[PDB]
């Protein structure tokens, strides 16, 4: 969940957000069957091109490997893909990469 | 022979990165994080190697 | 009088205080022997940090007839009790008084000068290398980005978990990959300002 | 296999730490592809993988 | 026990804290008279097979 200084609830999680409204402040919500906490890790970089996710929980942004997690099994993706939005779609290509 | 004489210098830098049974290869890193005694022993090992 | 430069990933002021408190008495049992000893981590037996910036604080509460108790620390982890306040970077950090897997042990010893010294307790640290956790000696007030540095002068710098001595300068190079560049000597000569790209 | 004749503008090497400025290396990398989807529309309906 | 290594078992009930149940001690010597097989052999006169 990422927001551009529009945090009705994340402001409670992080009162001193800082910076200004132009940069986007992203957050990871740790949702589970016991708690729904919200964590802050970093601010959105100005440019993002390639994002890689592994089966072992490793996420790579711009060839860095920012964060690592445990075992993964599935994922869900949603945006405004209402048929006619593919022209300005934010995803160019999605592939099943193998080592 | 020209490449043979131009070689045998690059590998001299390599063993600096090698760690000799020490926490890290950077002496400044070790000296400011751990007590003087074991750090001195480890840097003695490093300099001897 | 070396200026100090500290630069990490851009983030706001998220500071927390982790506190270990030890309380014990010596003058009741035998002078050289204790009666009761309690250790609390913010009033709890174990804790785990979550904020990017954290500060450790250790408090002593010892009672004895002599009134003076020598405090000593037995260290096995790569960092000591006070060394953690020297701009240290981690990814996961948890502290407990009980045994935990893949955790080193740090011991605290008290010598009330009565002739015999005793170990109050043992501390266990479960730590992983990383960037999301930073240890600062003091909180930063009115600071939007913790990173601060001085250019074109000799300075003691601590960048991305590596500490060195040198003059730092700006270069007119463009690169879209990586956050730092290293040579075959282990020297991190080139690093990029992620916010600006410089 | 990936076809030849690609600029790979939006591709980067998978690195845990640092990056090679210039040179050559061999390592296991995520390059083998099973299927490719481009100009997409369906993930706007909560696509599941 | 003397000259015995320690093997530890840890249980994490997902409640937030994990504990060590106990410690196991093995006193072992290299040799031939003891063999460890995944399953018993039924109707076998000589365990050797190749
Ligand atoms: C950056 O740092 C990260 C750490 O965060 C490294 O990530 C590790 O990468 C290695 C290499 O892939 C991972 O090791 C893999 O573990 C798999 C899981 O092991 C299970 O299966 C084996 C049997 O194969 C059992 O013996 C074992 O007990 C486990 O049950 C292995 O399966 C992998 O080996 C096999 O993988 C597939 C499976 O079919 C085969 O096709 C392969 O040929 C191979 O035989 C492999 O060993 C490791 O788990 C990762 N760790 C983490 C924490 O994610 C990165 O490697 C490092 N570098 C880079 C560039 O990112
Ligand atoms: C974990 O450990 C930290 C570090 O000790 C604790 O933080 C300290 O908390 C104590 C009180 O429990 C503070 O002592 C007094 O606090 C009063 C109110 O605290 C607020 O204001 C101070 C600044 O004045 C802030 O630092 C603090 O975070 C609160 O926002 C102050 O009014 C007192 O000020 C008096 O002393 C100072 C110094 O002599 C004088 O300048 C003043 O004029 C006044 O006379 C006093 O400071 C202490 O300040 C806190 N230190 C820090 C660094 O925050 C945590 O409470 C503790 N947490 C747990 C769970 O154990
Ligand atoms: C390279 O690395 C440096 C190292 O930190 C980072 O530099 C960022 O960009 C600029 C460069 O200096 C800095 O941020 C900007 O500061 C300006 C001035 O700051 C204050 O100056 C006086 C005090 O001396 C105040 O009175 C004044 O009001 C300023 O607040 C600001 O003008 C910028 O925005 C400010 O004003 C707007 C006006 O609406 C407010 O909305 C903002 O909230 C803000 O108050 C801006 O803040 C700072 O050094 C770094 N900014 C960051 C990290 O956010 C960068 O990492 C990188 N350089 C660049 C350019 O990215
Ligand atoms: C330094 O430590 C002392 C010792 O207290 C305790 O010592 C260990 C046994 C261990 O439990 C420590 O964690 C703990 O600090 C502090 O002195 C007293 O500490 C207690 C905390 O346990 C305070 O509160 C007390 O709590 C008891 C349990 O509920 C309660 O029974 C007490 O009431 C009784 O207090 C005295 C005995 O202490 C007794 O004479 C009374 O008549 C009454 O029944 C009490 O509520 C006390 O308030 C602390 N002070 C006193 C004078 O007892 C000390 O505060 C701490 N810090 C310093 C010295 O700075
Ligand atoms: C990838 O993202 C870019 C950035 O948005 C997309 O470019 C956008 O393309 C659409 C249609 O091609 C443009 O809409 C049309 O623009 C023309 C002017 O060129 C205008 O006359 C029309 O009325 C209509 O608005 C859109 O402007 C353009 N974005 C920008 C910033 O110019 C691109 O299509 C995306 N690619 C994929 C595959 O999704
Ligand atoms: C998750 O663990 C916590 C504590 O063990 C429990 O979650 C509570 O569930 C009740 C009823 O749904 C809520 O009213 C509480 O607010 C929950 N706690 C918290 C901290 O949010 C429960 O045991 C577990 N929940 C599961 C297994 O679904
Ligand atoms: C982010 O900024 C855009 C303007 O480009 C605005 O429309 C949007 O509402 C902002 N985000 C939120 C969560 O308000
Ligand atoms: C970089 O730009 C030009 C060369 O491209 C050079 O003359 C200039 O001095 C440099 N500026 C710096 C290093 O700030
Ligand atoms: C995906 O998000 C849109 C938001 O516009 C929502 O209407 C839709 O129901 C979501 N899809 C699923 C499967 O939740």
């Amino acid at each position: 969940v990422c927001s551009n200084s529009s945090n009705p609830h994340l402001a409670t999680f992080a009162i001193p957000l800082g910076a200004t409204q132009v940069p986007y402040y992203c957050f990871f919500k740790v949702d589970t069957y016991n708690s729904t906490v919200y964590k802050f890790l970093a601010v959105l970089p100005p440019t993002v091109r390639e994002i890689v996710i592994t089966k072992y929980g490793d996420v790579y942004v711009n060839g860095f490997g920012y964060l690592h997690l445990g075992l993964l099994d599935a994922v869900t993706i949603n945006f405004t893909g209402h048929g006619t939005d593919d022209d300005v779609s934010g995803f160019w290509t999605i592939a099943s990469t193998n080592f | 022979v020209v490449n043979s004489q131009g070689a045998a210098l690059t590998q001299l830098t390599v063993q600096l990165q090698h760690n000799f049974q020490a926490i890290s290869s950077s002496i400044d890193d070790i000296y400011s994080r751990l007590d003087i005694l074991s750090a001195d022993v480890q840097v003695d090992r490093l300099i001897t190697g | 009088e070396q200026p100090i430069s500290f630069v990490t990933l851009p983030s706001f002021n998220a500071h927390s205080f982790v506190n270990i408190t030890v309380s014990a008495s010596f003058g009741g049992h035998s002078g050289a022997n204790l009666i009761a000893s309690d250790t609390t981590i913010n009033g709890f037996s174990s804790f785990c940090v979550d904020t990017r910036q954290f500060t450790i604080s250790l408090s002593y509460n010892v009672t004895n007839s002599y009134g003076y108790v020598s405090n000593s620390q037995d260290s096995n982890c790569p960092f000591t009790l006070q060394s953690v306040n020297d701009y240290l970077s981690f990814s996961k950090f948890c502290v407990s008084t009980s045994l935990l897997a893949s955790a080193c042990t740090i011991d605290l010893f008290g010598y009330p000068e009565f002739g015999s010294g005793v170990k109050f307790t043992s501390l266990y640290f479960q730590f992983t290398k990383g960037e999301l956790i930073t240890g600062t000696p003091k909180p930063l007030e009115g600071v939007t980005d913790v990173s601060f540095m001085t250019l074109d002068v000799c300075t003691k710098y601590t960048i991305y978990g590596f500490k060195g001595e040198g003059i730092i300068t700006l270069t007119n190079s463009s690169f879209l990959a990586g956050v730092y560049y290293t040579s075959d000597s282990g020297q991190l000569l080139a690093f990029k300002n992620v916010t600006s790209g410089a | 296999h990936i076809p030849e004749g690609f600029s790979f503008n939006n591709w980067f090497l998978l690195s845990n730490d640092s990056t090679l400025v210039h040179g050559k290396v061999v390592s296991n990398q995520p390059l083998l592809v099973n299927c490719l989807l481009a100009i997409p529309k369906i993930y706007g309906l909560g696509q599941f993988f």
